[PDB]
This record gives C-alpha cells, structure tokens and sequence, in this order.
C-alpha cells in the first residue's frame, strides 16, 4: 500500500509582511516537492530525484497553482478573523493535509482532507467523500457554504482521479527507492554508567520507511516498560535512525539480546553486544 | 492559546570518526505554533551555515524541521543545538553526545 | 500533483 500526501500551512505575522504559506508534498515517507512564499523566486521545486524529471508544464502548473492557494489561504485566514471575533493583531495559523492511498494493484484505497486552525480541528472531509465533519460552530459556517458550492465533489473528482493517477506515476518513476525498502544497519553498544550497572544501546541506521520495532528482551523477556525508546528521527539523506536502551546490571549484558523487526529484513533480527 | 513545547534530538547524520565529514542534526518536533529559533552550536558558539529542511507537521498538527550543517567532530570539540520557542523561559541547550 | 480547486474559501 501506499500514499500520496499534501501538507499546506498559511501563518499570519501582523506587522512582518503578508501570511506565509509554505506547502511540502511526500510519496510515503518521501518529501519530494515544496513551495514556500518567503523564497527568493516562489516555485514549486523538486525534493526527490526522481520528479526532477517532470518538465516545465508540470513546474509551472504546480507554481501557478501554489500561488492561487496561497491568496486563498490569506483570505481564508481573514475570514477566520471574522468567524472567531479576533483581533488584526494576533498571529494565526491554518494547516491543511490532504491526499490519496492507493492499495497494491493500485486502486484508490480511501481519500484524505483535513485542517486545523491554531492547532486545533476545523473540517474534515469524512471518508464517504461526500460529507463534512465540522470541529465547531465556525466551521459548522464553512460545512454549509462548503456544501452549497459543492466543494465534496470536487475534492472527490481529486482524489479519486488526479491523486491516484499521480501516485501511481510517481510509484513507478521511483520504485527504485520507494518500492525498495532500505533495511537498518544495527549495532549494540556498552556504556558504564558506574562499576554496577551499564547501558546497552541498540542502534537502527539508515532504514527506509520509517516503520520499525525495536526491543530489549533480558533471558527472553521483553523489557519494553524499562527501555528508553527514542522517536524515530531523520538522518537527513532520506532514511531515518531510532535506538532504544536500557540500563542493566554488571555481569547481566549477554542475557540482553535486541531484536529489531523492519520491512527490508527479511527476518526478525536478533543482536547483543560483542565486546 | 494551543501551546506545545519542542521536542529536541541532537545527533549525527553517521556513528562519528574524529576527523572524518559527517553531518550534525538538531531535529525538533511536537511544536505548535510553528515559530521556532534553532541554532547550530560549536564551542558555545553559533554556526554560521546551517540549513533547515521544509516545515511540515504530524497527524495531531505538531510541527517538525530538521536543522543539519557539515561537521568534522573532534576529541575535544563540543556541539550543541540551542532551541527557542514561545514556550520556553528561557533557551534549551541540548549537547551533542556521539552516543545518542 | 496538488489539487485544482478554484478559489475555496471557507
Ligand atoms: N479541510 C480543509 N480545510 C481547509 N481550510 C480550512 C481550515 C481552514 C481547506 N482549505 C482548502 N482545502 C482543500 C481544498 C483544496 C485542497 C488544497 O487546498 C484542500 C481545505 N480543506
């Protein structure tokens, strides 16, 4: 299965110039466009190496169209104003994600639009593609106009056409990355924390997607309630990092064994320190 | 008024070699608004060239951004990322610590 | 490719 997905945030700044609007696009766990409003020349501009083969019609239709979502958020922005009775003085901000996934052979598997406003839910677009789920009586305003205009259609001819269409492309002119998981390089290591007890740190290097588990287990027990687990966290080439430890008593470290399950091992992967 | 302070990583782009390239990440995440001053530390003092991916946010609406610059670590050397944010009394220093 | 929606204001 896999995604195609749009995040767009517009944020006011009284007294620092227009909102800026800064939208970024993935496939799955893959940033490969972005806009940003406060760029030297505004541009949609490639992220992944493979949509730098895309022509100009497709820079220049994406560019066009970042701009005009650009002005309506602005506009959005000081419509919001008006619904919530605020002040031209504060600052605040819209998000809005949006987008397809597609299942194995390809077929539209559910459709996505969703928003916040300052950080809380505004409208989404349920999965009927039909019908709106509004936050609060602001957005109760939006829903009505919203179905008056006939907005659900639209995005629905979207989601269902252009969305999957691109995502299929963007799948194929890039399976070999995207559709090639890259599995995590992992190594235990040993740290004294006093002549008592140590730390032993399990390490998962440059995988891709995201996706992982790692744990601890002592005498084949999961350890799981007394592990520091890290966030998954970006190494910055694409691929990510996690690591997970524990503290554990002196003379007990080869009774720990970290196990590491990722979609490009083929296998669960099972490793100790090796002093 | 929704409010969340960042969540901070230090760490390396590769597990360091004292002399070899390599990068220095401050990734910070779970923060809402998006207004956020990060700053790239060697020796206690800021880092001219660093860069800064696009901001996007997660599912609940936090956002994240990753700050990254070329390094060459050293024995004696001593980095650190320097967050502010709306949120926070005063700026929080994390070290880089090669082993996390 | 993002969507071409016209002008939707909320
Ligand atoms: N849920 C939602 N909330 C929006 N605005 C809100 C929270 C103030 C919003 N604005 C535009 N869209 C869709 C229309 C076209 C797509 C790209 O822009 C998304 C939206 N979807």
């Amino acid at each position: 299965s896999h995604s195609m997905r749009y995040f767009y945030t517009a944020m006011s700044r009284p007294g620092r110039g227009e909102p800026r609007f800064i939208a970024v696009g993935y496939v799955d766990d893959t940033q490969f466009v972005r806009f940003d409003s406060d760029a030297a020349s505004p541009r949609m501009a490639p992220r992944a190496p493979w949509i730098e083969q895309e022509g100009p019609e497709y820079w220049d239709g994406e560019t066009r169209n970042m701009k005009a979502s650009a002005q309506t958020y602005r506009e959005n922005l000081r419509i919001a104003l008006r619904y919530y009775n605020q002040s031209e003085a504060g600052s605040h901000i819209i998000q809005v994600m949006y987008g397809c996934d597609v299942g194995p052979d390809g077929r539209l598997l559910r459709g996505h639009d969703q928003s916040a406003y300052d950080g809380k839910d505004y409208i989404a677009l349920n999965e009927d593609l039909s019908s709106w789920t509004a936050a609060d009586t602001a957005a109760q305003i939006t829903q009505r106009k919203w179905e008056a205009a006939r907005v659900a259609e639209q995005l629905r001819a979207y989601l269902e056409g252009l969305c999957v269409e691109w995502l299929r492309r963007y799948l194929e002119n890039g399976k070999e990355t995207l559709q090639r998981a890259d599995p995590p390089k992992t190594h235990v290591t040993h740290h004294p924390i006093s002549d008592h007890e140590a730390t032993l740190r399990c390490w998962a290097l440059g995988f891709y997607p995201a996706e992982i588990t790692l744990t601890w287990q002592r005498d084949g027990e999961d350890q799981t309630q007394d592990t520091e687990l890290v966030e998954t966290r970006p190494a910055g080439d694409r691929t990510f990092q996690k690591w997970a430890a524990v503290v554990v008593p002196s003379g007990e470290e080869q009774r720990y064994t970290c196990h590491v399950q990722h979609e490009g091992l083929p296998k669960p992967l099972t490793l100790r320190w090796e002093p | 008024m929704i409010q969340r302070t960042p969540k901070i990583q230090v760490y390396s782009r590769h597990p360091a070699e004292n002399g070899k390239s390599n990068f220095l990440n401050c990734y910070v995440s779970g923060f809402h608004p998006s207004d956020i001053e990060v700053d790239l530390l060697k020796n206690g003092e800021r880092i001219e060239k660093v860069e800064h991916s696009d901001l996007s946010f997660s599912k609940d609406w936090s956002f994240y951004l990753l700050y990254y610059t070329e390094f060459t670590p050293t024995e004696k050397d001593e980095y650190a990322c320097r967050v502010n944010h709306v949120t926070l009394s005063q700026p929080k220093i994390v070290k880089w610590d090669r082993d996390m | 490719r993002v969507a071409q929606l016209e002008q939707v204001y909320i």
